[PDB]
RNA sequence: ACUUGAUCUCGGUGUUCAGUACACACAGGGACAGCAAAAGCUCGGCCUAUCGAUCCUUUUGGUUUAAAGAGUUUUUAACAA
RNA sequence: ACCUAUACAUUACCGCUAAAGUAGAUGAUUUAUAUUACUUGUGAUAUAAAUUUUGAAACUUUAGUGAGUAGGAAGGUACAAU
RNA sequence: AGAUCAAGGUUAUGAUAUAAAUGUCCCAGUGGGCCACUUUUGGUAAGCAGAACUGGCGCUGUGGGAUGAACCAAACGUAAU
RNA sequence: UUAUUAUAUGCACUUGUAUGAUUAACAAUGCGAAAGAUUCAGGAUACCUUCGGGACCCGUCUUGAAACACGGACCAAGGAGUCUAACAUAUGUGCAAGUUAUUGGGAUAUAAACCUAAUAGCGUAAUUAACUUGACUAAUAAUGGGAUUAGUUUUUUAGCUAUUUAUAGCUAAUUAACACAAUCCCGGGGCGUUCUAUAUAGUUAUGUAUAAUUAUGCCUCUAACUGG
RNA sequence: UGGAGCGUCAAUAUUCUAGUAUGAGAAAUUAACGAUUUAAGUCCUUCUUAAAUGAGGCCAUUUACCCAUAGAGGGUGCCAGGCCCGUAUAACGUUAAUGAUUACUAGAUGAUGUUUCCAAAGAGUCGUGUUGCUUGAUAGUGCAGCACUAAGUGGGUGGUAAACUCCAUCUAAAACUAAAUAUAACCAUGAGACCGAUAGUAAACAAGUACCGUGAGGGAAAGUUGAAAAGAACUCUGAAUAGAGAGUUAAACAGUACGUGAAACUGCUUAGAGGUUAAGCCCGAUGAACCUGAAUAUCCGUUAUGGAAAAUUCAUCAUUAAAAUUGUAAUAUUUAAAUAAUAUUAUGAGAAUAGUGUGCAUUUUUUCCAUAUAAGGACAUUGUAAUCUAUUAGCAUAUACCAAA
C-alpha cells in the first residue's frame, strides 16, 4: 500500500543506495532526495509526497534548483510527470532563503533544507575569494 | 530476495490478474481455491493515524 | 546446509576442547552403541520413560489385513457441515419437508459414532453400523437410521 | 486502534495451552498414580510398550 | 541414550551408505517420456494416445465399495452379448482380454452401455473402398468429421458427493433398525450350534421308537 | 480492504498516448501484503531447486 | 476349649530411593466366614530377617473369544492367579 | 605517632543488569512588537526574529553494579563461492 | 464434614525482600578429589587412611609469615587521590 | 509578663547568590604566517639507550605441574565437529478440520517454474489380549461444580479535574456478571476386569393369534434390551 | 486364459491381406547430419607514451556511430556484438524416411447362436516324512540330497496344525515374446553453489613412465620466461662455463629456481651499547631520533556610528505570466447510502516564482571600508584567585556533667 511507514521497513537495510562504512552505526545513503545521510524516516527516496530535494546548481554558480513533493493533485506514481517542479531560487546571498523559507507550509523538514543551503551556495560561491595572495 | 525489479504490463496481460487472484469479494479463477491473500495489518498509516 | 555462525561450533574454535568435556572426554561410544541392554545396565532410563517393554502381550495375529478393520469414523456433532451449511438455515423456519437424506458412504465415512448432542432437527441418515447412544438420541429426535446397502 | 483504545466495552479471549496433543509428555517417574503422561510410542497396536511395566502379568502394574 | 526420548528405530546397519541411487535423474525422465509418447502418438493415427477402451469398474474389498480402477479386463463372455465380434474388435483396438469372467449381472451390463458408448462415434473407415459393408459411415471421415486425437478417455469421473437433500419422510419410524446389527451379528455365533441345536433337535425323536 | 481504491490506470501505445479512453481498474493485488519475511525467505529456498 | 483369615477380591499407603520395580509390614472398602454371651479380635507367627524380574515349561481358570471364506470337532494360541 | 593492598569512599569513564521518559511538527516554542478581549491584569490575534529530525531495532535519563576455568546461550570480525 | 446467611478494627513476633512464581529441553558438564579447627574411628603411626557439621582449595588473582593452591586480612570492571 | 521566630516586599532592573552529576572572570605564553614553517603538550607506534620494583617457559591428563612428568629444532602451505537418516523439543514462516503436488502428466523457453486428478500419508475417536462396543442426563455446556483471578461490563458511594455542575476522567470501596489463561479437587462418560441389582417382571421382534414373503392380535416359549 | 466337426443362425465374396521389386512427388516433405552465410566502426581525438577492446565523442528519429530473430563464449600485444571464427533465424548439399501406382509371391469368407459326435491335458514329478543350508513365514517359505510313490467329478491354492463337511479361485511338472525399468564400462555429447598443482583421478606435463621387491605388486617428484625469442653480437680479463663494459627490451629490481620472491637463517653497511634477571618481557618514566595534534567576528554587544560598490520578485512598491500547495464546492470509481480515497472541474485565500514599472538605488537592497566601551585576541599549555564533593593536618570562643571540696 501507498503508505509512508511501509516506505520505511522495507528499505530500513535492504536499500540499494545505502552504503555504511563498517564504522558509524549505521548511516549514510545517497539518495537523490536525502539531504541529511541518515534516515529520519523522512529524509529519503520517495517517503510518498512530503520529499525534499536541493540540487545545485545545474547551472553553476546562480541557481539552487529545488523540488517540492508532487501533492494530491498527483497519485504521485508517474503522472505526465508531477512529482517535481523545480523552482529556483537566484540574486542574492543572504536574502533569498527567507523566501525559501516563506516557500514552504508543510514544516518539520525546514531546518535541515535551507541548512544545506548555507552551505551550498558557500559551496558555489568562492570564486570572488581564495585567490591571489602575491 | 529483494522486491522491485521495474516491470512492465500488457492490457490483455493486465486483465489476467483479476481471473488470476480474484477480489476481495470473492474467490479467484485460474487457480481451484487460491483465495487472495490476508493482511495482518489493514490500515498500515502511521502518521496520518 | 546451516547457517552456521548459529551453528554450535563455528563459535566454539577456539576454546580448547570444543564443546565435549576436558576430563572423561569424546570418547566413540560409552554407551553401548544402541540399546543395550535394557534389561541389563541401562535399567534405570528405561523403566522410567518406557514401561511396557521387552516382552510379550499377546495375540499372534497372523498377517493383518488392515482392511477388515478399516471403520472410518464420522461422529454425530459435525452432520451438518455434511449438509449445506447455508441449508440448515432454512430448516429452522420452520418446514417440516424434512427428515433430509445423509448418505455416508457415499461421503467416505462409514460408521455414525455418537458424541453428537445434534439440533432438534429429524434426520434419515445411512450408515454402515450404529452406536447406541446416538441412536436412541436420534429417534426422540424425530429421525431415525437405516443400514445403507 | 480507531475505536476504543480505552478499550471500554472490550472482551479478550485467549484459548488453551494444554491444547495442543504434542504437550502431554510431562513429568514422568511411574510410580505414582499421578503418573499419567503419554510415552514416546512408535506406532500403536501390540509389543510396543505393553508388555513390562504396563498391565500386570509381565512383572509389574504401573 | 540420555533421556525419555524415543527408541530409536533406524536401520542402517548393513553398512547402508553402499548401494544408494541418487534419484538425480528426476526432470529428464519426464523429457524423454514426454518427447517419446509424442513420437509415440505422432506414429499411429489421429487415434488418441493410450487408447483402447478400458472398461473395468468397482476395486475389492470393504475399503472400496466406490472407486473402480481404469480397466485392465474386458470379459470374454461380456462381448458375445454385446454385438462383438472379438477379432474384429481386437484389431479396432478394445483391449479385448481373453481372461476375466465377470460375474456380476449389471457390471456385465456397466461395460455393455459403455461398449455402446463407443462403436457409433468410431468411424468406421472402409477397407475396400466400396465401402458398402462396413458399415456405420465412411462420409463421417476425420477430416470431415473428427481428426480430433485428445487424450483423456474418461472412466467417468467419480461423481457423487452430493448431498441428496431429499424428503423421504418416514412413518415406520418406531423400528429400531439398530437391533438387526446386534441380534444377526450374534446369530452368526450362533450358526455353528444352530445347525447342531438342529441335529439335537430333529434327531431326538428317532431315539423314542428304539 | 476498498475492492479498487486506485481503480484508474490507463493504457498507452509506443508514442506514451497520454490519454486513452478504456481506463480498466486496478485488480485488487497491489493492496494485497507485501512482505520481505517470506520473499526475503521463500525466494531464496526455492532459488535452490 | 473350639476352629481355619496361612481366604477371595479390588486399589492406595509405610521403610528401601531416582520418593521406581520386586519384596515385607501397615490402615481401609466390599465379601465369605472362625472363636467368643457380647463389645470386639482376626486379611499368619509379638514387631526389627526368614527372599526374584521378562523369555517359556506349566497348572488352576470364563465355561472365555482368535485360527481372517463357512461350519462341527481336537490341537495349539492367547488373557487372569 | 606512623606503615603499606586490585579491599572500603567520593569524583569522572567503560561495558552489563534494572527502572523510567520521548513521537498530533499542513506543529511545538520562546523572544519582541502591534493590537486587542480588556479581568485591575490575564489571555487570545497579527507582524518581526530565531530554535526546532532517529536503523522508536532510535534518543534522553536514572540508580546500582563487574573474578572465573569444565561448560551453555549474546551480539562482533577473518578467509570463501552463490 | 459440607454448602449458605448473621456479627466482627487497625490482622495478630521481629527483620527483610539484591524481586517473587512455575512447566518444558532432562539442556553442555560431572559422577577420582583435597584441608585446617573442633567432633572422630582404623593403626604405635605418619604430609597415610575413614568420616559427620561447617567454611575454603579445584574455579582464585591476591596484599601479609622471605618462601608456599588452602594460613590471616580481602573475594579482582579502567583510572587519580 | 517575658523571650522567640516566620507570615504582612509588589514594580521593572542587575557581570550579579543558589539550579539542571553547582570550575570557573583574570593574567602570561603564540601570528593556523603565499609555498614555507617555528611553539606547546603529548606519542616504548615496534627497537635501541638509562634506572626502580615485577618475574619460573609453553600445551596437558590430576588433589597437584615452573616440573628432576611426558610432546615442542625452527618456518611457510594442509589438518580434526561433517554428511544424511528419521524423531523430540524450542522456534521462526503459511494455513486451518483441515492439511498435503514434489509418484506423476499437460501446458511451455529448461534439469527451473507453471498448472493438476484420483488416491495416500498424518491428524478426526479411544481401546481391551481379541470378538464385540464406542466417548457430558438435552434443540446446550469449556479440567461439567468450587476457590485462586488480570480485564471488561455493572451497583451505588464519596472524590477530584473539566464542570454546563451535565458529561467524564481518575481514585479506593462496593454490587453483580463472565469468569479468560493457568495450576490444584470434585464430577460424569467411552472402553475392561470385579461382585451386584434379575427374586426380575418388563421390553421389542422371531415365535405366537388369525388374514394370505404378506396383515393385524398377543403370549412372550425364544432372542435381545434395560439396573446401579 | 482351453477343444474340433456336423447340421443350424447370419453376413459375404473379380475380394482383401502381407511380402519384395516398385518413385509417391516433374522429390513433395519430416528430419539426421555435416553443411553454409559472417548482420553491422576496426570510426575521429587522450592515455598507452610496450601495446587499445578500456578513455573521449559521433545530425535526427526524445539526445544510438552501427547492427541485432546475432549482447553466450574463446583467438586476439590489457576488459571487444560490429578485429576473427563463431553463435541467430535460416538457405546449400547428401543420405534415409513418409509408396499413389505397377508387378510378382503367399494365403483367406468370417464372426453368428444352437444342440447332436468326440471335449484326449505334461510321471521319480507333485506331495507327506526327514535331514541341511535359507526365509517376513512362524507344527514352514521356497530351493535342494534320501526313503517313498500319486490319483482322474483329480491336483494343488485360501498364512494355525488335524481330520471331517462344504465353498471360492486356479490347473503342477512344456515353451517364446518390443516396451515403461539397471548403467563408475566402451563410444561420440553438452552442463554448474566443484578444485586451483601439500587441492582435484594414482599423474594438467615424455604417470601406471623414472623407481625400488626376484616375486604377487608398490607406485611417487616435476604446471604457469615476455607482447615478440628480440636469448643477450662485439670489446676487454682469465685456460674456460664465466666476469666486468656494450647492449636487447616497457621491464634483466623478468636471463632456464627465467612472473610475483615471503617466513626461518642470516652475509653486509650505518646506528647504538654493554662483567648482570643466562636471553626474554611486563610498570612508569628515559635522552636519542623522526612524528602527531595545534586556532578564529568581543568586556560592560551575533553594539553604536561613518565609507563605497553593485542593483532591484524586496519598499509604503504596482501589475502581469505562471504552475502548484493548502482549504472548500462538484463529478467519476462504492461492499444498498455516507465516508475514505484517486481522477479530472471550479471557487477561495495567502504565499510563490519569471517579466515590467514612485525614487524605481531619495532616507532602499546586497557585498566590502570606519572609529567607539573590556576591545581585534576570541584558541592550546601554564601560575593564580576563589567555588564545589570528598580529605588530612594544625588552633581553639563559650558551655554542660558527675564527683572531687
Amino acid at each position: 500500500a501507498t503508505s509512508s511507514h511501509l516506505n520505511w521497513l522495507i528499505i530500513r537495510n535492504n536499500n540499494a543506495f545505502l552504503l555504511k562504512k563498517r564504522d558509524v552505526k549505521k548511516p549514510f545513503s545517497t539518495e537523490p532526495n536525502n539531504l541529511a545521510s541518515v534516515s529520519s524516516y523522512r529524509y529519503s527516496g520517495i517517503v510518498h509526497k512530503k520529499t525534499l530535494g536541493v540540487v545545485p546548481a545545474a547551472d553553476k554558480k546562480g541557481f539552487t534548483a529545488v523540488l517540492k513533493k508532487g501533492k494530491y493533485a498527483q497519485r504521485p506514481a508517474k503522472n505526465t510527470v508531477r512529482v517535481d517542479f523545480k523552482a529556483g531560487p537566484r540574486r542574492s546571498l543572504k536574502k533569498l532563503k527567507n523566501l525559501l523559507i516563506g516557500s514552504k507550509y508543510r514544516k518539520d523538514l525546514t531546518q535541515a533544507a535551507l541548512r544545506r543551503a548555507s552551505a551550498v551556495l558557500r559551496s558555489q560561491k568562492p570564486a570572488p575569494v581564495k585567490g591571489k595572495k602575491a | 530476495g529483494h522486491v522491485g525489479r521495474f516491470v512492465i504490463w500488457t492490457e490483455s496481460a493486465f486483465a489476467r490478474l483479476n481471473d488470476l487472484f480474484g477480489t476481495w469479494k470473492k474467490p479467484s479463477t485460474l487457480k481451484k481455491g487460491y483465495n487472495l491473500p490476508q493482511p495482518k495489518m489493514a490500515n498500515t498509516d502511521l502518521s496520518r493515524l | 546446509m546451516s547457517n552456521i555462525k548459529r551453528k554450535k561450533t563455528r563459535k566454539l574454535r577456539g576454546h580448547v576442547s570444543h564443546g565435549h568435556g576436558r576430563i572423561g572426554k569424546h570418547r566413540k561410544h560409552p554407551g553401548g552403541r544402541g540399546n543395550a541392554g535394557g534389561m541389563h545396565h541401562h535399567r534405570i532410563n528405561f523403566d522410567k520413560y518406557h514401561p511396557g517393554y521387552f516382552g510379550k502381550v499377546g495375540m499372534r495375529n497372523f498377517h493383518l489385513r488392515r482392511q477388515h478393520k478399516f471403520r472410518p469414523e464420522i461422529n454425530l456433532d459435525k452432520l451438518w457441515s455434511l449438509v449445506g451449511a447455508e441449508k440448515f438455515a432454512e430448516l429452522e423456519k420452520e418446514k417440516s419437508t424434512k427428515a433430509p437424506v445423509i448418505d455416508l458412504v457415499k461421503f467416505g465415512y462409514y460408521k455414525l459414532l455418537g458424541r453428537g448432542h445434534l439440533p432438534a432437527r429429524p434426520v434419515i441418515v445411512k450408515a454402515k453400523y450404529f452406536s447406541k447412544k446416538a441412536e436412541d438420541k436420534i429417534k426422540k429426535a424425530g429421525g431415525v437410521c437405516l443400514l445403507s446397502a | 486502534a480507531l475505536r476504543s483504545p480505552t478499550g471500554k466495552n472490550t472482551l479478550l479471549l485467549q484459548g488453551r495451552r494444554t491444547a495442543r496433543t504434542a504437550c502431554k509428555h510431562f513429568g514422568k517417574a511411574p510410580g505414582v498414580p499421578h503418573s499419567h503422561t503419554r510415552p514416546y510410542v512408535r506406532s500403536k497396536g501390540r509389543k510396543f510398550e505393553r508388555a513390562r511395566g504396563r498391565r500386570s502379568s509381565c512383572g509389574y502394574k504401573k | 541414550g540420555k533421556g525419555n526420548n524415543m527408541i530409536p528405530n533406524q536401520h542402517y546397519h548393513k553398512w547402508w551408505q553402499r548401494h544408494v541411487k541418487t534419484w538425480f535423474n528426476q526432470p529428464a525422465r519426464k523429457v524423454r517420456r514426454h518427447a517419446n509418447r509424442v513420437k509415440k502418438a505422432k506414429a499411429v493415427f489421429p487415434r488418441p494416445a493410450s487408447g483402447a477402451l478400458r472398461p473395468v469398474v468397482r476395486c475389492p474389498t470393504i475399503r472400496y465399495h466406490t472407486k473402480l480402477r481404469a480397466g485392465r479386463g474386458f470379459t470374454l463372455e461380456e462381448l458375445k452379448g454385446a454385438g462383438i465380434g472379438a477379432n474384429f474388435a481386437k484389431t479396432i483396438g478394445i483391449a479385448v482380454d481373453r481372461r476375466r469372467k465377470n460375474k456380476s449381472l449389471e457390471s456385465r451390463q456397466r461395460n455393455i452401455q459403455r461398449l455402446k458408448e463407443y462403436r457409433s462415434k468410431l468411424i468406421l473407415f472402409p477397407i475396400n473402398e466400396k465401402k458398402i459393408r462396413a458399415g456405420e459411415s465412411s462420409l463421417e471421415e476425420c477430416k470431415l468429421a473428427t481428426q480430433l486425437k485428445g487424450p483423456v478417455l474418461p472412466i467417468k469421473n467419480e461423481q457423487p458427493a452430493v448431498v441428496e437433500f431429499r424428503e423421504v419422510t418416514k412413518d415406520e419410524k418406531k423400528f429400531k433398525a439398530f437391533a438387526t446389527l446386534r441380534k444377526a451379528r450374534t446369530d452368526a455365533r450362533l450358526v455353528g450350534i444352530r445347525a447342531k441345536r438342529a441335529k439335537e433337535a430333529a434327531e431326538s425323536e428317532d431315539a423314542a421308537k428304539g | 480492504s476498498l475492492g479498487n481504491a486506485r481503480p484508474l490506470v490507463s493504457v498507452y501505445t509506443e508514442k506514451n498516448e497520454p490519454a486513452k479512453d478504456k481506463n480498466i481498474c486496478l485488480p485488487a493485488v497491489f493492496k494485497a501484503p507485501i512482505r520481505p519475511d517470506v520473499v526475503n525467505e521463500v525466494h531464496q529456498l526455492l532459488r535452490r531447486n
